[PDB]
């Protein structure tokens, strides 16, 4: 398979970018 | 050069497009100079009796594309039309295609969004990410063309790729992988299970396995109880068996409701299915 | 801000014939107007600059001298992450 | 030969007799316009191919563009005139390794230096500066020209209407006689701020108006803001200008607002 | 012990690639500067032997003219070729290591690459040929830029701006810098080019306020080591000072080393700090033959201007009120009218506002405002500070910006 490294790449790139107002939330709750 | 510029200010309409090609072979040292003089190349691409506004169309689009300014740039590409070719191995026209791949799915999953606001696609780049499409399919890279289909929310090209690809049960084993993992959206997700259900009952050698799995996420009982029966009813042992493994790997999956409206549905062997 | 429109809204009112008013309130609005002081006042300008000129000054010290111990710790963190 | 350089060259002996009839367009036009687009195009190519007639095809575009500016001297254009240089300029630059010096660089290239001081370009003059060469300078043009901004530079403006008549070439008399306006208006906008009143006879005397009646036409319609009064123009000085610490006190103390909220709102 | 170093720094290299360490690669190619004063063509030789297989194309044509190996044996023999002044050899070894490059497409390549673009046109340069390069290292900027390598995306920009400014095409030069992208400050001395770079045009386009801070924001990171680049930053920021009104002051004119740089530049302010044009005259012209070395020439014509400031600075300060005939007197203008010009010269410094002072042609008696005692040094005093108090805020948040704890 060829387009599955764009397509898990993409996948954990989006994942990681929630981790933006994941610690967002802490940084204030804390 | 100044010299290229002063042509194009001349009435010889014909002898300015002639230094304008002069500018283009030049755009990649000249963008720096030419870029003040935009306007001019903007007023050329406007006017309606000069037979060559693509080229004038493509030396502008060049022009941006070194000024970074790339939406402009695809604007007065999709105005190069024919002179625009996908075939060039060139870095300004790798980038311009992937900028165009993305204002296409930008622009195609909001016009999915606002079922009330038909955002009026451009042809052009429609056209452009059609012959892209088919030079990928061409080029045998069937998984970047399935990929790059369903970006572009196209079924019909991702019908087109997996029924050329070479290897179609990995095709088709990949693009339900991509469907599940990349495709956020439930009713997108759906329309491309029906159609590789569609594409599945094409095939000389049917998997009713993976048309089952797709069938249930689809929530249709009836086409399953049909595919069932055409195998329970089949004089080959073999296919039998094969109605049996279908019927384990259903109970696998636990949709308790799906399983009581397949069976019920049902019109020895059916003693044992039922079982 | 909202209150002087208020006012205006209320002045429009006695205008138009609607409401009048005590003759107290009005009395403390018309007061407000009078000793309105005059913004434009030349001396009291240059007050003004004064004033700006030495607070402003005196924030220069501030900033000077947090520049000075921020600078400070940074050189020490960077000491600490050496060691 | 090339036929399509042949007929060019055919168009270009026509439109120079036609500027020599000072015929500006019609026929005239129609001439002109073949002419200068083959030889300009031909020459200026970007691309500048290196053909075997390439070097005849540069030097008759680069008189293409001469003329072509001479033209739009010749019609008061300042744009066209800007246009057509700013194309001789690659012809006067890359190209000047292939083609042997022209005897109209220097006078054009002052006659831009001239235009850019009228414009009051003087970065630009003094790049253009820059990018000659010394023997350039050496040039009785181009030194007019530096001249003549040296002494637009030192105030000298009775010395530039002075060489207003030691002008060397007819195509300078209009950008000279539009560097005398812009230096009268300059003159103007100096005595206005310099004094409150002036005499009459002095505001004449700084200007070089030749009439009474020049300098009251000029004063009406140039600056009506002037106030004749008893023989003496009344320079209506602006309320607070020249004396310092005298602008607007709430909008440089809320420029403190800015500062100081902007600043801890940080913080 | 030349080829034992060439051995650890090959060893280094090797080590950093594994790693994928670019300061591995640093540091050796630090060491390998430091092992130029002692490269012998047998020694280099036998280190190509050593690292390149005998046999290899890149070998051979390494050879002949006596990936990150490859490259890296290219560096050095370029950098000898130059040494021995062999410049045709370093032109075509040059293009022949880039040639290498454009096949190799790995990201470790970049420092070894950027220090290839460093001596590519440097050898380019020496032979006369930098106008040929900007059809061919542009791409390779295409190529950085496309490549997301920061690394060259800055260094072959900087090079752009000197290959222009060279040439002078500085009508382009500005055409550069509305266009590049602002990339981090990973090298510190190509920034500092690019910084510097900006301070050359800024000091050549007249955005004098803007060339301040870049000619200082280079300098204020120019390394102690490049002395020249030291002084041709402190070369040019003593031109817009003087440009800009501020004389320099003295104690940058007593940097180590650095004073016999900026000899010509003293005396050039004293005369404009003094006022007078007629030692300007002879102290330009002794040393306009090094002033045409420095190409800022140009920049001396303008200062006179200033320097005519610079003497209207002294007299309306120092003197209340004097004819206009003493005006140009003493300015020492060899003007022959110099009654008018110095009524006129006055003119435009008093449009300018260069002075608190009127004029009295009726009289020919100019009427400098009392300039002394005055009113508040405020509305402006209270207007500079916040300007610097500011940049400190920003600059101690910057430091604050900068905490870690």
């Amino acid at each position: 398979d060829l387009y599955g490294r764009l397509k898990s790449l993409e996948r954990q790139i989006e994942f990681k970018g929630i981790q933006e107002e994941y610690v967002k939330d802490e940084l204030k709750n804390l | 050069a100044g010299g290229m510029l002063a042509m194009l200010s001349e009435h010889s309409t014909s002898l300015k497009l002639h230094a304008l090609s002069n500018l283009n072979v030049y755009a990649q040292f000249l963008w720096p100079e030419i870029s003040t003089s935009i306007p001019l190349l903007e007023s050329l691409y406007e006017d309606e009796e000069f037979s060559q506004r693509p080229l004038a169309a493509l030396v502008v689009s060049k022009v941006f594309y070194f000024l970074g300014e790339l939406n402009d740039s695809l604007a007065y590409a999709l105005g190069a039309g024919s002179l625009f070719d996908v075939s060039e191995d060139s870095d300004y026209v790798r980038t311009l295609l992937d900028k165009a791949i993305d204002e296409y799915a930008s622009l195609r999953n909001k016009s999915a969004e606002s079922k009330e606001e038909a955002v009026n696609i451009d042809p052009r780049l429609e056209a452009i990410v059609e012959r892209m499409l088919e030079k990928c399919i061409l080029d045998g890279r069937y998984q970047q063309a399935m990929g790059m289909a369903i970006e572009c929310r196209r079924l019909d090209k991702l019908e087109e790729a997996i029924m050329r690809s070479d290897n179609a049960p990995g095709s088709l084993a990949y693009c339900i992988n991509v469907s599940h993992s990349y495709v956020n959206r439930r009713e997108y997700r759906q329309e491309v299970l029906r159609l590789l259900v569609r594409v599945y009952q094409k095939l000389p050698s049917p998997d009713y396995l993976s048309i089952c799995q797709c069938l249930m996420f689809l929530d249709q009982p009836e086409a399953v109880a049909s595919i069932l029966e055409k195998l329970l009813r089949a004089e080959k042992l073999e296919d039998t068996l094969l109605s049996f493994q279908i019927a384990f790997d259903l109970v696998e999956n636990e949709h308790q409701a799906f399983l009581l409206n397949v069976r019920d549905r049902l019109s020895e062997r059916l003693t044992k299915i039922k079982g | 801000d909202a209150r002087l429109r208020e006012i205006r809204s209320y002045l429009e009112l006695v205008i138009q014939e609607k409401l009048p008013l005590n003759h107290e309130i009005l009395y403390h609005l018309q007061d407000v107007f009078n000793l309105l002081p005059n913004l434009s006042v030349l001396e009291l300008v240059k007050a003004f600059a004064v004033k700006t000129n030495d607070m402003m000054l005196v924030i220069y010290l501030s900033s000077l001298i947090r520049s000075v111990i921020a600078l400070h710790n940074l050189i020490n963190n960077k000491m600490l992450n050496k060691e | 030969m090339d036929p399509k350089l042949t007929e060019i060259a055919q168009t270009f002996e026509r439109f120079k007799a036609a500027s020599v009839r000072n015929d500006f367009d019609t026929c005239t036009r129609l001439l002109t316009q073949l002419k200068v687009s083959l030889i300009e195009y031909r020459s200026l190519p970007p691309m500048f191919e290196a053909t075997p007639n390439a070097v005849h095809e540069l030097t008759l575009a680069r008189d293409i563009y001469e003329h072509a500016v001479v033209l739009s001297v010749k019609m008061e254009d300042q744009e066209a005139f800007e246009r057509d240089f700013c194309q001789l300029k690659p012809y006067y630059t890359d190209a000047r390794g292939r083609i042997p010096q022209s005897t109209q660089e220097y006078p054009i290239l002052g006659l831009n230096l001239l235009r850019l001081l009228v414009q009051n370009r003087i970065a630009e003059f003094h790049t253009e500066l820059e990018l000659l060469s010394s023997t350039a300078l050496e040039n009785p043009c181009i030194k007019h020209a530096v001249e003549l901004e040296q002494s637009f530079m030192e105030g000298a403006y009775n010395r530039v209407l002075s060489a207003r008549q030691t002008v060397p070439h007819e195509t300078y008399v209009h950008f000279m006689d539009l560097l005398a306006k812009t230096v009268r208006d300059e003159i103007a906008g100096c005595s206005e701020k310099a004094y409150d009143t002036l005499s009459v006879n002095d505001a004449r005397q700084l200007l070089l108006f030749s009439s009474d009646k020049d300098l009251l036409e000029y004063i009406k319609e140039e600056h009506p803001e002037w106030e004749i009064k008893d023989g003496c123009v009344v320079f209506q000085k602006s309320k607070d200008s020249a004396t310092c610490k005298e602008i607007p006190s709430l909008l440089l103390i809320n420029q403190t607002l800015s500062y100081a909220r902007e600043l801890e709102r940080i913080v | 012990p030349t080829l034992k170093h060439l051995k650890e720094i090959a060893s280094l290299l090797e080590t950093g690639s594994y790693t994928k360490e670019a300061r591995r690669i640093s540091r050796a190619i630090r060491l390998t500067f430091a092992v130029r004063r002692k490269l012998t063509a047998r020694v280099l030789h036998f280190f190509l032997d050593y690292a390149l297989t005998p046999g290899s194309e890149a070998h051979g044509k390494i050879s002949a003219f006596l990936p990150e190996l490859e490259i890296f044996c290219y560096l050095i023999v370029l950098l000898f070729l130059i040494d021995q002044k062999l410049h045709n050899e370093a032109k075509a070894c040059a293009s022949a290591s880039i040639a290498r490059l454009k096949s190799l497409k790995r990201r470790v390549a970049d420092v070894l690459a950027s220090k290839l673009y460093s001596f590519y046109s440097l050898s380019y340069e020496l032979t006369g040929d930098l106008a040929e390069i900007r059809g061919e290292l542009l791409t390779l900027h295409r190529l950085t830029t496309l490549h997301h390598d920061e690394l060259g995306q800055e260094t072959l920009l900087n090079l752009l701006l000197r290959n222009y400014l060279h040439y002078n095409l500085y009508d382009q030069a500005e055409k550069l810098r509305s266009k590049a992208p602002s990339f981090g400050a990973h090298s510190n001395q190509q920034h500092c080019r690019h910084l510097f770079y900006v301070g050359k045009i800024q000091t050549i386009q007249l955005e004098y306020t803007d060339a301040k801070e870049s000619l200082l924001q280079a300098a204020r990171k120019a390394p102690i080591a490049a002395r020249g680049f030291r002084i041709q930053c402190n070369k040019w920021a003593v031109i817009v000072r003087l440009l800009l009104g501020e004389i320099p002051e003295r104690t940058m004119f007593m940097q180590k080393g650095m004073e016999k740089a900026l000899r010509p530049y003293f005396e050039l302010t004293n005369a404009v700090r003094i006022g007078d044009l007629e030692l300007f005259r002879g102290v330009t012209e002794k040393f306009s033959s090094t002033f045409d070395k420095d190409r800022t020439h140009n920049l001396i014509v303008r200062l006179r201007h200033n320097v005519i400031r610079t003497g209207l600075r002294n007299i309306s300060i120092s003197y209340s009120r004097i004819s206009l005939s003493d005006v140009a007197k003493k300015l020492r203008l060899d003007s022959p009218n110099p009654v008018a010009d110095a009524e006129s010269i006055v003119a435009k410094a008093i449009r300018d506002g260069a002075i608190d002072a009127t004029l009295d042609h009726g009289n020919g008696w100019m009427l400098s405002k009392e300039t002394g005692d005055i009113y508040s040094t405020t509305e402006p005093q209270s207007a500079f500070d916040s300007r610097i108090a500011f940049c400190l805020n920003m600059h101690n948040e910057a430091v604050r910006a900068l905490r870690y704890p």
